[PDB]
DNA sequence: TAGATCCCGCGCGCCGCAGAC
RNA sequence: GUCUGCGGCGCGCGGGG
């Protein structure tokens, strides 16, 4: 009814998502989609960059860490869901004699990346001189099992992919509560940033079966609230579990006292958040506006400005775009390279195409640009066109983006 | 017992002469109006052992208690009254500390003044915060000066307790202090922020000025104006406007006090104070002298106008309030300000988005048909394989250069041509004034924001054409109230709201968002949220100035008592502080205390950012707040006054009958049961009922009913006379307000026009300016409000003196009374906290009985002889089991759950060893 | 030449215990991950690759390739690094076997569940059609992606019979679809550009080299080696694989995988460029080494640009200026190591040695002279001249230095 | 009742200083 | 020089408790 169905058109169509005619919300939410389009990849990259800048940059005592996509083979208790079947049907044991069937002593793909961070804690303690309050951040893909729950329609469990960004913060036990509240507030504000309707990013409190507390952040999709980020206060249970040999090596210095740190893990789903921002950017009844457009935030839109030409008496003078394009390519302003299709596309269709692609500004070079150069600049937020001058464009765009970065 | 329900008593004579005629009149009056036959549910009998009373009555008991409390300070006041003032010193000293100026201007440095009585004044410079800068005091011995030690150039950055002055001797006994706005001075005296009580008490000449010939709020507009409009003008020669100069001129015969024109204190720097040390010191000494003169002239007037000693003891006890915070106050102020900022940004972002979306209707002149934005401008003004091309021009075709113009680009000559005119006005200049993208400079206060958001009522032309938001806004030239708009406006009409701005018309759209024809509509995404954000924000928006900048003093570790040690909550990097409410003991026409940010009717309410202000009053470890709210104070007072005018038994006038028998739940009480059924609105009737016992008039009732919902004048209080026909049946004649209905308010009028003190309980006098004898006037409503509020403040004083007496009788570590809108809270040590509750209940036994002792009464109903409950908490809040909105939850703060007690407290005794539990 | 791995282990350039990474097992991905400095160096290298290959070409777009290929009824002829490759319980290669009905070819095993990718080409070949739809059928264009790939490891006995291991390599891949005519010209163009890019950040570019190789699946191939001190490893490979692989995919239908070149419909020829960012980082870190122990990484690749510190003076009234400078530098996008909050007052010479071993471009020291007139101390990483300079202009000097280093 | 008025905050002018056509 | 940008200075009208 125009919500979550008219948006998917102009997504796979504008290559913000992998185009196969999926048209499944559950597939996107589960991570079984074929993939993201180049615009979707750029949007996810921008979102990851913003997360990195806000979490580990502008924040001392936070450092990067890499966790492998797979874990070692042996010393791996537990087993997969479908591998745990021995009820019946043992007629054929014709095979002579790791191998076997009890988990085969085989490695596993990582479901969460906090295990790698917890492993890396001891090595990452020397760079802070054992100062307790400090974090390890990482963005990486996580592999999860998912199924339709229809008999065995797909047979083996389907495998879903989700780009998770995790920060594992080691804090003194005494200061755990206020640090948890501060991280919850900061993450909620960050999510509410870049949002046309920040109220849709809600938060709630939850408790573990061990009594540990945490918070859950949700985005209000048109069908209902969906989880995006989870903060948990592990309380050094797993950190001590993985190091049972001795605690002297594990003691870090807080203030003037040696203590075992408490662990707080905050894990957010970048793909679900990217879908949430896509939904938020799009707008219903008796609006009297029309004009479909993705009003993504300038700080994370995939393409900033679109270059074009029009009514050019000389296409040899189209070289004016070149260099200017290069001028925008310096200092990291991404540009949609137009003025190349050489098609009889009216201005209205081009404007609609750029609006649906979340392009902030449309720059048009006309015949009156060779003398006293003026380039028609149209804005995505409001459909009005300026004149401006060539030499001031780059700084202006920078200033615009800079002004969008903060307030 | 029995007799339609009375209490059990251990004091008072037998007596019991109800009178056959009086009982018959009461019965035959009760047959009509409320029902007579009602067995009801008698309450359990309570047997208690009150402590020994003094005198032949309880009136003499309270008199003796008041004299005992007030003698050590009355002697000091008398000493100041007859003291002889030596001449002012010629030159004021500059040395740090306290300097005494003996005769011939002999300056001697001393540690502290050893004086039993003085007039104090402290001045502050706002540049370096609120720290005091200079002080001058006088005493029967000589003069004293204090330079605040600010002469040194040292950085402290606030957060200190040694900054204020010192006036309490260690005595290793009375310490009366007088002044004008003495609460502000005592904020800069030190040792008043200690958790321990002190024997120093403060008197504020403003509270003797409000009590003696005070000025009404309505009368203030005519008093300033002359520094059916016919009225007498005989009252302007006896009243002032509470300013020091005017009060001194009225009460003391002398030249007008000059005012310093530079006003370096409010706008200046410490260098200016150093340069202007002498003149500012002289001005401060002049103010102190003026205050001393007013106090001397008013003290015998104060005693004469309040012959009963209890009033002075009550003011003495009221003047010492205490509000600990314990490091959460400044933390509470940062979170509130942050939330305010984010909501302002979010609502600001919504308005900019609405403005951007509003640009689309110019694409085809679609704004002409828009009911919302039809009248705006929308006026747009025009007025080597790769080396060959790797570099090329290399500077974006540098051959292009700026030819002509070079003026429009800078500043705003050709500010954004092509855009709408209004959008152009909104946007800032392109580069210079810290350019921010979008239609910034847009805020709630501009005339265009309603045109972009709300636009409800079928119209919302929020224009300033002498009418504000225009509209007939009701059924029945063309397009006067039609939905599409595009009105011709051939002849303007202010229909519907005929009053225009004549009414007070204040804060009426905040509750009209909930239904009330106040919403955005067609947007559906960002319109309503802006209104909802404004609803959350409005309180803090105009309260953050007062709530912030509250003078908090953090005590040092050494000054903490032994209560803090031995407790688990000790030294968690904890900063313990106290807020002095800076409350005038009497700041209105009556003796009711006035405070704009602590004595207001507000509590922790949802969807409000700045709510829960009363919370975060965290007691220190080893102490807790024991408090109680008086159940139906003024309603019961008016009912018992009417009963006393009517007969002896309380169930006689038929108003007290509903007050006593009626209950909130399954009862026809006047609050939310009777008046709501008679009226329309629900839960607003508890304001309409108070608006008749406080003595309003029919026009005010009609206006108040109008603010509840939208109705025409015929259904206002002009033809709908059912409330005024019943209840206060006024203008009763041919009977010699008097009689003919269930409420007896004629006693209040008789009190007002009697020329007595006109306080039926303790005999405190009325302001000279409002007396009919001094000036005949038709301000009956103000006078009846005066008497009922007088009874209220007379009731508060009685509780205060009783609680003080009960605390000083035994070894109870409970003091620091705090009075907020008929709710008394005290800070008491945990080890005796239950006892602190018990006494409070007993207080209501005597206080009510005192109201039942005068005016020829000797009995009281059983139910009203005790409080409903006593709240024993660790923080201040309306109810024990409440939460907060803006924070995550009350668990974020250190707010545990108390115990309202009730009947549990009554099992103990007032001795130190209760039921063997202690020791 | 030797003792370098110890310097890597210290300062957290390579994460691991004492001599666990060792000499071998670094060429393959069977080793513990990198330290924070190593991760940041990898991020900088990937950013440089992205800037040089993707953004500056205006015809190369990002592509999203999943780490797993479900492959319904996958063919039985493949490397099969992860025969199961489903959620947990990867059964390796499991050659032969699976004879019993339980875990037979049907259901699990026989690569029926899926496989874990070992190259990034397949995802690009799958997104080929959609990316033409985006480009509007203009034949010459590319698809780039940086991602992890999984390979089998052999020999290097771990326990008794070889148990194998998941060698993880972060590889940067470009799949370039160009018309069959002048395909060799595009091959030489990309070879030259990639070699220039690899030599751009090299302190001694002579080590970087190239060689030619011929095979049957592709017309021509090039290989970049760097000549590691022990020998010539392989850091990059370029293959002119041909339109044949594109034909195997989408076997049905016709006139669907061809695009417009020169107003003529042609089936494109594909070139695969594949560079090992892990081995590239190892190569750059090796060449940065050089008689003080200093790592002379390129200014555009160094993980930490500048570092702040306090020299003597009062403990207070100095953290404010350092914090302000730190905030300004981070607001301007320069990575700074906050060494000012370090306690214990380590030795100045030892501090400088440690800071040089971490490859910090400039060491900034703040003293009371800053409080007097705002003049910080500044030491260069390689020239080791100490100079006084104004605190306000430090950001401008640093950004100018970075820009100058970037330009040749 | 009591109701509040300096106090911002938002709108209008008239008077001048500049400036390109 | 014009009404065209850029200042001062006045004037209204309304909410606050």
């Amino acid at each position: 009814e125009g919500s979550e169905a008219l948006l998917e058109i102009c997504q796979r169509r504008h290559f913000l998502s992998g185009s196969k005619q999926q048209l499944s919300r559950d597939s996107l939410l589960s991570g079984c989609h074929p993939g993201f389009g180049p615009l979707g990849v750029e949007l996810r990259k921008n979102l990851a960059a913003e997360w990195w800048t806000s979490v580990v940059v502008f924040r001392e005592q936070v450092f990067p860490v890499d966790a492998l996509h797979h874990k070692p083979g042996p010393l791996l208790p537990g087993d997969s869901a479908f591998r745990l079947v021995s009820a019946e049907t043992l007629r054929e044991i014709l095979q002579d004699k790791f191998l076997e069937n009890v988990l085969k002593t085989s490695g596993k793909l990582r479901e969460n990346l906090l295990h790698g961070a917890l492993e890396h804690y001891v090595n990452c303690l020397d760079l802070v001189n054992k100062r307790l309050p400090y974090g390890l951040a990482q963005i990486g893909v996580c592999f999860h099992p998912v199924f339709d729950t229809k008999q065995i329609r797909n047979g083996v469990k389907s495998i879903g992919e989700k780009t998770e960004a995790s920060l594992v913060w080691f804090t003194p036990p005494r200061t755990s509560n206020q640090w948890l509240d501060f991280w919850l507030r900061h993450r909620l504000q960050w999510w509410r940033k870049f949002a046309m309707s920040p109220s849709n990013f809600s938060s709630s409190d939850c408790q573990d079966e061990e009594g540990r507390k945490g918070n859950k952040l949700y985005y209000n999709f048109p069908w209902g609230k969906e989880l995006i980020e989870t903060l948990w206060n592990l309380g050094d249970h797993e950190l001590l579990h993985m190091y049972p040999g001795n605690v002297s090596k594990l003691h870090g210095r807080d203030g003037r006292k040696n203590v075992v740190p408490c662990v707080l893990s905050v894990n957010g789903d970048l793909d679900r958040g990217m879908l949430a921002y896509l939904y938020d950017s799009f707008q219903t009844r008796k609006k009297n506006l029309h004009r479909k457009v993705l009003k993504l935030h300038p700080c994370l839109a995939p393409i900033k400005v679109a270059l074009d030409v029009g009514r050019g008496p000389t296409l040899e003078l189209r070289q004016v775009c070149q260099g200017l394009f290069n001028e925008l390519l310096e200092n990291g302003i991404s540009v949609w390279p137009g003025y190349l299709e050489t098609m009889q596309s009216s201005l209205e269709q081009l404007y609609s195409k750029y609006d649906e692609m979340s392009i902030l500004f449309t720059v048009l070079v006309t015949e009156t640009t060779l003398e006293n150069g003026l380039i028609h600049l149209r804005s995505r937020d409001t459909t009005m066109k300026e004149m401006m001058h060539i030499s001031k464009l780059k700084d202006f765009l920078i200033k615009y983006i800079s002004s969008a970065k903060n307030v | 017992m029995l007799s339609r329900g009375l209490h059990e008593q251990i004091f008072g004579q037998g007596g019991e002469m109800p009178g056959e005629a009086a009982v018959r009149r009461s019965v035959e009056h009760l047959q009509k109006h409320g029902l007579w036959g009602q067995p009801a549910v008698p309450l359990p009998d309570v047997e208690l052992r009150l402590p020994p009373l003094y005198g032949d009555n309880l009136d003499q008991h309270f008199r003796l208690l008041a004299q005992k409390q007030s003698l050590p300070y009355l002697e000091a006041a008398n000493l100041l009254l007859q003291a002889q003032l030596p001449p002012k010193p010629p030159a004021w000293a500059w040395a740090e500390g306290w300097t005494r100026y003996g005769p011939e201007g002999e300056a001697v440095p001393v540690a502290i003044p050893e004086e039993r009585a003085l007039v104090f004044a402290v001045a502050v410079c706002l540049a370096e915060g609120t720290c005091p800068t200079l002080a001058v005091a006088i005493s029967p011995s000589a003069w004293y000066s204090w330079c605040s030690q600010r002469l040194v150039e040292e950085r402290y950055s606030w957060t200190s307790q040694l900054s204020p002055a010192d006036l309490i001797p260690l005595e290793v006994q009375e310490q009366l202090v007088v002044g004008h706005n003495v609460s502000f001075d005592r904020a800069h005296i030190r040792e008043q922020y200690l958790i321990q009580g002190s024997r120093m008490r403060f008197l504020d000449t403003m509270s003797m000025h409000m009590a003696i010939s005070g000025l009404s709020s309505f009368q203030r507009s005519l008093w300033i104006a002359a520094k059916p409009a016919i009225s007498s003008w005989d009252w302007l020669d006896i009243s002032s406007v509470n300013s020091l100069a005017e009060v001194h001129r009225l009460y003391v015969g002398g030249p007008p006090l000059e005012k310093e024109p530079r006003e370096l204190f409010v706008k200046g720097t410490m260098k200016d104070i150093r340069e202007n040390f002498q003149d500012l010191m002289q001005y401060c000494a002049q103010d102190v002298w003026a205050t001393h003169e007013v106090f001397q002239q008013q003290l015998p007037l104060f005693l004469e106008r309040c012959p009963h000693p209890v009033t002075l003891a009550g003011m003495l006890e009221m003047g010492v309030s205490y509000l600990p915070v314990n490091q959460n106050w400044e933390r509470y102020l940062a979170e509130a300000q942050g939330t305010y900022e984010e909501l302002q940004r979010e609502m600001k972002k919504s308005l900019m988005d609405l403005a951007n979306d509003a640009c689309q209707l110019l694409s085809g002149e679609r704004y002409k048909e828009d009911p919302w934005l039809w009248d705006l401008e929308w006026d747009l003004q025009e007025f080597s394989e790769e080396e060959e091309f790797q570099q090329d021009v290399m500077a974006r075709a540098c051959l292009q250069k700026l030819k002509g113009t070079t003026e429009l680009l800078p500043k705003r000559p050709q500010h954004l041509p092509g855009h709408p005119g209004w959008y152009r006005k909104l946007c800032p200049r392109l580069d210079d004034p810290a350019w921010t993208p979008g239609p910034s400079l847009l805020s709630l206060q501009m005339r265009v924001t309603p045109k972009l958001m709300a636009l409800t009522w079928d119209g919302f032309p929020l224009h300033y054409s002498e009418r504000h938001g225009w509209g007939y806004l009701v059924p029945g030239p063309y397009n006067d109230v039609d939905i599409p708009g595009c009105w011709f406006f051939k002849l303007p009409h202010k229909d519907g709201n005929s009053c225009n701005v004549g009414s007070p018309f204040a804060k009426d759209f905040l509750p009209k968002m909930e239904d009330g024809t106040l919403q955005a509509g067609p947007g559906g995404a960002s319109g309503p949220r802006a209104l909802e954000i404004n609803k959350m924000i409005s309180f803090w928006r105009n309260a953050h100035k007062r709530i912030s900048s509250q003078m908090v003093v953090w005590l040092p570790r050494s000054a903490l008592p032994r209560a803090v040690i031995r407790h688990p909550d000790y030294d968690e990097e904890g900063l313990y502080g106290a807020i002095l409410p800076q409350v005038v003991t009497a700041g209105t026409i009556t003796r009711r205390a006035v405070e704009p940010t602590w004595l207001t009717a507000s509590n922790a309410r949802p969807d409000r950012v700045g709510s829960e202000l009363k919370a975060m009053v965290q007691a220190p470890p080893g102490y807790t707040l024991v408090g109680a709210d008086v159940d139906s104070q003024e309603l019961w007072i008016a009912a018992v006054l009417g009963d006393a005018h009517f007969a002896g038994m309380h169930g006689c006038t038929a108003f007290g009958w509903m007050t006593l028998q009626g209950r909130k739940s399954r009862g026809t009480d006047l609050h939310s049961k009777t008046a709501t059924t008679v009226g329309i609105s629900r839960e607003h009737a508890k304001i309409f009922n108070y608006g008749r016992i406080y003595g309003a008039g029919q026009p005010f009732a009609e206006r108040l009913l109008m603010q509840f919902n939208h109705r025409l004048t015929q259904q206002e209080a002009a033809e709908k006379a059912q409330q005024m026909y019943a209840a206060t049946k006024g203008l009763r004649w041919y009977r010699l307000k008097g009689g003919t209905e269930s409420e007896m308010f004629n006693k209040l009028e008789s009190i007002a026009t009697s020329d007595i003190p006109r306080t039926p309980v303790l005999g405190c006098c009325i302001s000279r300016a409002l007396e009919p004898s001094a000036v005949q006037e038709e301000f009956m409503t103000s006078r009846v409000n005066w008497v009922v509020q007088s009874s209220a403040v007379d009731y508060l004083h009685l509780m205060l003196v009783a609680m003080k007496w009960l605390f000083e009788e035994f070894a109870i570590d409970g003091r620091f009374c705090i009075s907020i809108h008929d709710e008394v809270r005290y800070l008491v040590r945990e080890e005796d906290r239950y006892r602190a509750a018990l006494a409070l209940q007993i207080t209501n036994l005597l206080t009510r009985c005192m109201f039942a002792y005068k005016l020829g009464l000797n009995d009281l109903p059983q139910s009203v002889a005790f409080f409903s409950a006593v709240d024993i908490d660790r923080c201040l809040r309306k109810e024990v089991t409440m939460d907060c909105k803006t924070p995550s939850n009350p668990t974020g703060m250190e707010r545990r759950y108390g115990i309202p007690q009730g009947e549990a407290l009554d099992i103990y005794q007032i001795i130190e060893l209760t039921k063997g539990s202690l020791e």
